[PDB]
């Protein structure tokens, strides 16, 4: 039969049985629904780092904030697993960003805008 | 639940697996000699297997006869060449381009390669067994056609 | 290296060869399309009358191009100049009408 | 949290409390190492992520 | 394969179509075209997370992949996984040759 | 891993989008910009002990 | 991101004022990702802290503050109090205290005279319980990095650079006296700490209305102005993509003196007419083009008299000195043609001075060749609301 | 180029410049149809009665101050943004440098003179069609890290070789000043004599500029000028001793 | 910990507190022994002693 899509593409007689039982009298000693409560989270894949990447247009597309997730989880204002207060000086630390394009220039003015300015820097019109 | 981003690997199709259809362009009609076939009293009109008009030519559609369970939404569809199709070339790296009825002298290779990628990409299907039928027409006898 | 000159007193319009002395507008030539695309607006204003009535068979080079068709009845009279002029005006230094 | 959910043992500082609530210091002394390590460990906390 | 078609690449490729014109492809152009390929693949198979997304960063005129580390005394250990068969790739090449 | 082993320690972890045979602009990907072997991660010693 | 601003700024009323267009940024597109920060209490904290330190080291501390990074204080009472605070309601006691001191302070008894409690209270330390504890006198450079590290920093001292003082206990025990983040924010007192930060330049430093902000900007421009990031209003606009009396927006013009005396343009000298208010410019309609300021009778055209009359005087661009023009048509120099060539700053000032605090008569002394007759004729011709604000009748 | 009858070239420090911080040092020189005598009655002609006069004995001093002003204005460093490839076939697909500002329409035409088409037989066209095609825009870059700023580029653009040489000398001066964070760590460590430790990273760097290092002789010159300054007062040195106390 | 120089840190932490009672020889006249255990991160700057 038909299967719907998930995304948006480009168009858009027999007698008494002798030996079955339903006595249920066994406890799951680790705690089975609790293990799957952890295991669904284990199944959850990570997100993406889509910065430093253009779009179909062509123009390109966390120490304070990564700690806040753990501070929300632990029900504590402080945090034990931290990405700051680290003795390792990573003062070099390239993090990708929309500051730089794929070439090596900047992005104060977007790529498609300056391509349009370039190709409009020579135009021609009809005379009178 | 299955949380992971599972792709759609196996996909089935019940229609034709062709990807070229034959349009007529300018219609025509002639004085026909023999009109229909008479069995005893019933008349069966002659049906040509494709058009019969004045000028006919092949255009390119991807899955024009398909009963797919699950499309991939990647079909290339070009119109008959009385009108253009140059939006197909416009759509890809003409990233600013004025005069909508134009396409770049420099983007032809990228356009054609992306069209061929779409064209191979909207054919990744399988072929359903779809059941048969027997005929006893005197023009093909005993052949078990595909329904 | 294509450069157009014309002079006073019935002097025919000249155009710069790849190699030699400037030539008039009465020959079979070869253009790559970028030469027309330099400024289409200047070029067609220079060339179109000689295209229409003069003997000037130009050969634009592409290699590849999309195309459309227009049928007609050959029992009667036909002309292309509106269509060809629409194409030669719609051409621009970014894109090509088919 | 998956390893925390599956692992058979359990962590408690009640071993610390049972061990260290024994020892004490005489009432004339300014410092005690037992109370010192209790203050440094803070065994009242239960956080083991 | 497709970026080696549209630009220069050391990669040994069969090079079926040439008469179609192109340009000297730069970093931004290659990045756009590779993203069109990426989103075409992704929407065609209805992935929602990703594929090739940081590979769509920097200059994508590329070759086979390799990851490596180095010790203290200058010794570098690389690994280069050899390439298996190329189903969609040589299907593209087959229909291009057609 | 190494026990007490100097020159056998790994320092940088790099990844290349370029074939070995032909030189080009040095790519030198983003993981190499970490000072240590990779992205650091601070851990509280108290909970460990 | 982060960007400086050369004024006091609040989360509350600065959105009502619209400071970015007030300083001249074309931010008419409602991009609304600029969360205005509350930087009014920092001035009060500052002026409280000038009584125990030099200005210089306090500014040198205050420059390092990551205003994007969030932190807070908690005031602590002195040492001779905190035991008596923990005595009543012993529930709120941290676990960093002591096993022996908790056993001493858990029970009910008044414990006023017992050598156990006396040797423990003498043995008590305030900084081993609470780890930051900035200090009484802390050499306040370090407290900025202390507030940068932790989300909360503990103190016993009132005087602080930082976000909010909070009280650990009720007030009766004492001596005498979270946030939403958008992608951009403005705020005075910038920081060099942030890799990404910017400083709104363009404004004169001589014309800053507040003086604490003026002192701060003088120090920050006199040290490590190399590593700062001075950006124009156009850069700010490109990064983007109850109404008050006596706070007018005010600008500064860029004209010069030329002539056409021999059928030719000829540039002689260049001038600056400071702090002319933009309302008079936009209501007189002044543009870049060539003007004639003195009509052919010998008297001014009087709109230019008004233009220099509401503003103050002239700075020559080559000497940076005073300049007071000739009002006569004698040939040492005159001014026939001018051409205003742009504006330079867009700050806002208070209009009402400090001294005028009661309704009482006003006297003004002038030099002898002041334009008394013409200014009386100009105030004679004032009509705004069907009312004459300065009639001739009582001048 | 301006399609006029007579075109002369005139002198303007930074008419194509989105500067960071002005020197307030611009040299304006109006075209020779009109007057420029104020630049030459600038310094020592405080006694010329008419507005249009200048003592010829002050000419050399005025010209020296003007040349000093000229070189003292443009003491900046060239910063780069915005490379993109055109889609016009005017070049060989050469990458063109962008620049910020209100517009960029006239800027590419004035910047890359051999880009334009060659229709006529004008003097402009006869000049331009005799040029070389490949020497347009980008031709070299220094890419250290993946997905980051190209560190320094080389472009073919319209310029002034005088001010290019001046900027080159100033760049060489600053490069002589430049130092390494490892040796800042070394210097501050041994200056603190081990009581304070500091930490410098050990990784590939993007590029830096710390202009802090000078020679010994310049320190000696500055110290001599300073001690010559504080002569025979003791009220200039009393607060120094108070500060150290 | 996955830190390779963790035993170097383990040596230096005792070394920092035994600054001034018991001394150890250095490699050059630029690093006083009293530098902290934090900065020892690289495979280099491991002491000869």
């Amino acid at each position: 039969k038909r299967i719907p899509r998930k995304t948006k593409g480009k168009s858009s007689p027999a007698t008494a049985e002798p030996g079955t039982s339903n006595c249920e009298h066994y406890k799951a000693r680790p705690g089975i629904a609790s293990v799957q409560k952890a295991t669904e989270s284990a199944e959850l894949p990570m997100k993406n780092n889509d910065e430093g990447t253009p779009d179909k247009r062509g123009n390109t597309k966390e120490a304070d904030d990564a700690t806040k997730k753990q501070a929300k989880d632990t029900e504590k204002a402080k945090a034990q697993v931290t990405y700051s207060d680290t003795g390792i000086n990573n003062a070099n630390e390239l993090s990708r960003s929309g500051n730089v394009d794929n070439e090596g220039g900047s992005n104060q003015k977007p790529m498609s805008t300056r391509i349009a300015e370039a190709t409009s820097a020579i135009v021609s019109k009809h005379p009178a | 639940l299955l949380h992971a981003d599972t792709p759609r690997l196996v996909t089935w199709d019940a229609g034709l697996c062709t990807s070229f259809k034959i349009v007529p362009i300018v219609p025509a009609q002639v004085p026909q000699d023999v009109l229909a076939y008479t069995f005893f009293t019933s008349s069966y009109a002659i049906q040509s297997p494709f058009p019969e008009a004045a000028v006919s030519r092949i255009v390119v559609h991807t899955r024009w006869a398909s009963n797919v369970d699950f499309d991939r939404d990647s079909s290339v569809i070009m119109a008959p060449p009385t009108e253009n199709n140059i939006h197909l070339f416009k759509q890809l790296l003409n990233t600013e381009t004025l005069s909508v009825r134009g396409a770049n002298p420099l983007m032809f290779r990228a356009n054609v390669l992306h069209m061929l990628l779409e064209f191979v990409l909207d054919n990744l299907y399988l072929n359903r067994h779809t059941g048969f039928s027997q005929d006893h027409t005197p023009f093909t006898e005993g052949a078990n056609l595909r329904s | 290296d294509c450069r157009i000159s014309f002079g006073m007193n019935g002097a025919a319009p000249m155009i710069r060869d790849e190699t030699g002395m400037m030539v008039p507008f009465e020959g079979n030539w070869i253009f790559p399309l970028a030469l027309w695309q330099m400024n289409t607006r200047y070029f067609n204003q220079q060339f179109d009358a000689w295209i229409k009535t003069g003997e000037l068979r130009i050969r634009i080079e592409m290699g590849a191009y999309p195309y459309m068709l227009h049928y007609y009845d050959p029992r009667q009279y036909a002309n292309a100049w509106n269509l060809t002029s629409a194409w030669l005006e719609e051409i621009t230094p970014t894109s090509i009408p088919s | 949290v998956l390893l925390q959910r599956i692992s058979p043992l359990q962590i408690d500082p009640t071993i610390i409390s049972n061990t260290m609530s024994t020892v004490s210091e005489s009432t004339t002394q300014t410092l005690s190492p037992a109370s010192s390590i209790l203050g440094k460990l803070r065994p009242s906390n239960s956080d083991f992520s | 394969t497709l970026v080696a078609q549209i630009s220069e690449t050391q990669y040994p490729v069969d090079r079926y179509l040439d008469w179609i014109p192109s340009l000297r492809a730069s970093a931004a152009t290659a990045a756009t075209f590779a993203e069109w390929v990426n989103t075409s693949m992704k929407t065609a198979f209805d992935l929602s997370d990703m594929l090739l997304e940081p590979l769509l960063s920097g200059d994508p005129r590329m070759t086979q992949l390799a990851i490596q580390y180095q010790q203290y005394n200058g010794r570098t250990f690389n690994v280069i996984p050899e390439m298996p068969g190329s189903v969609i790739a040589d299907c593209v090449q087959l229909t291009a040759e057609v | 891993y190494v026990r007490l082993d100097r020159d056998r320690v790994p320092t940088m972890v790099g990844v290349t989008r370029q074939s070995r045979d032909t030189i080009t602009q040095p790519a030198l990907s983003l993981s190499t910009t970490n000072t240590t072997v990779g992205v650091p991660l601070a851990l509280d010693a108290r909970a460990i002990t | 991101a982060y960007i400086a601003v050369p004024a006091v700024v609040d989360s509350r009323s600065s959105e009502a004022i619209g400071l970015l267009e007030s300083f001249g940024v074309d931010a008419g597109s409602d991009a609304n990702d600029v969360s205005y920060q509350d930087h009014d209490y920092v001035v009060d904290q500052l002026q409280y802290m000038l009584d125990g330190y030099e200005a210089g080291d306090v500014i040198d501390a205050l420059v390092y503050r990551n205003w994007l990074h969030h932190s807070v204080y908690c005031l602590l009472p002195p040492k001779s109090q905190l035991l008596e605070y923990w005595k009543s309601n012993p529930s709120v006691i941290p676990d960093n205290v002591d096993r022996r001191l908790r056993k001493r302070l858990m029970l009910k008894k008044d414990l006023r005279k017992d050598d156990e409690y006396n040797q423990l209270a003498r043995a008590f330390k305030i900084s081993d319980v609470y780890a930051p504890l900035i200090s009484s006198t802390t050499s306040p450079m370090t407290m900025i990095q202390n507030l940068n590290q932790g989300e909360i920093v503990y103190t016993t001292t009132d005087r602080v650079i930082g976000a909010r003082v909070l009280l650990y206990a009720p007030r009766k025990y004492y001596a005498s006296t979270r946030v939403p983040h958008s992608r951009f924010n403005v705020g005075t007192f910038p920081s060099i700490a942030t890799p990404k930060c910017s400083v709104m330049s363009g404004v004169d430093i001589e014309s800053i209305p507040n003086e604490f902000i003026k002192l701060f900007y003088q120090r920050v421009k006199s040290i490590h102005a190399n590593i700062l990031n001075d950006i124009s209003p156009q850069i700010v606009s490109d990064m983007i993509n109850h109404v008050d009396v006596y706070r007018v927006d005010v600008v500064n013009v860029l004209f010069e003196v030329v002539d056409v005396a021999d059928g030719l343009r000829s540039v002689s000298r260049k001038l600056i007419m400071h702090t002319v208010p933009v309302c008079i410019l936009e209501l007189l309609g002044i543009e870049i083009a060539d003007y004639c300021i003195r009509q052919e009778d010998g008297m001014f055209t009087d709109w230019f008299l008004l233009l220099t009359m509401l503003s103050d005087g002239l700075t020559d661009r080559r000497t940076h000195c005073q300049y007071l023009i000739n009002p006569s048509s004698m040939p040492p120099d005159v001014i026939l043609n001018i051409s205003i060539t742009g504006f330079i700053n867009r700050h806002t000032i208070d209009v009402m001075p400090d001294v005028y605090d009661f309704i009482k008569p006003i006297g003004a002394v002038l030099p002898k060749g002041s334009f008394k007759s013409t200014i009386m004729r100009v105030l004679d011709s004032i009509s705004v609301l069907g009312v004459k604000i300065m009639p001739r009748a009582h001048v | 180029f301006p399609e006029a009858a007579v075109s002369r070239i005139v002198v303007h420090t930074r008419w194509a410049s989105n500067v960071d911080f002005d020197r307030d040092s611009s040299v304006i020189m109006a075209p020779p149809t009109e007057n420029n005598i104020h630049l030459f009655k600038q310094l020592l002609n405080t006694e010329t009665l008419s507005v249009r006069g200048a003592n010829p004995l002050m000419f050399r001093a005025n010209v020296l101050h003007m040349l000093l002003e000229f070189v003292l204005d443009n003491l900046y460093l060239n910063r780069h943004t915005g490379f993109s490839q055109d889609h016009t076939p005017f070049t060989e697909g050469a990458n063109l440098r962008s620049l910020p500002g209100p517009d960029a329409e006239k800027w590419y035409s004035i910047m890359y003179p051999t880009r334009m088409g060659t229709p006529n037989v004008s003097k402009i066209c006869n000049f331009v069609a005799s040029c070389v095609r490949n020497r347009v825009g980008r031709f070299d870059r220094a890419q250290m890290m993946n997905g980051a700023m190209s560190e320094w580029v080389d472009v073919f653009e319209t310029s002034d070789a005088l001010t290019v040489s001046i900027r080159g000398r100033w760049m060489a001066r600053l490069a002589r000043m430049n130092i390494n964070p490892t040796e800042i760590e070394w210097a501050l460590t041994e200056c603190a004599q081990g009581y304070v430790t500091v930490t410098s990273p050990y990784a590939p760097s993007v590029n830096r500029l710390m202009p802090y290092r000078i020679s010994n002789a310049e320190r000696q010159i500055s110290q001599i000028i300073r001690v010559m300054n504080i002569g025979n007062n003791a009220t200039v040195i009393q607060p120094v001793l108070q500060d150290i106390s | 910990t996955t830190d390779p120089c963790a035993p170097v840190k383990a040596f230096m932490t005792l070394a920092n507190m035994m600054v001034g009672f018991e001394t150890i020889p250095m490699d050059n006249q630029i690093y006083t022994q009293s530098r902290r255990a934090s900065a020892f991160s690289t495979p280099h700057t491991w002491p000869r002693c």
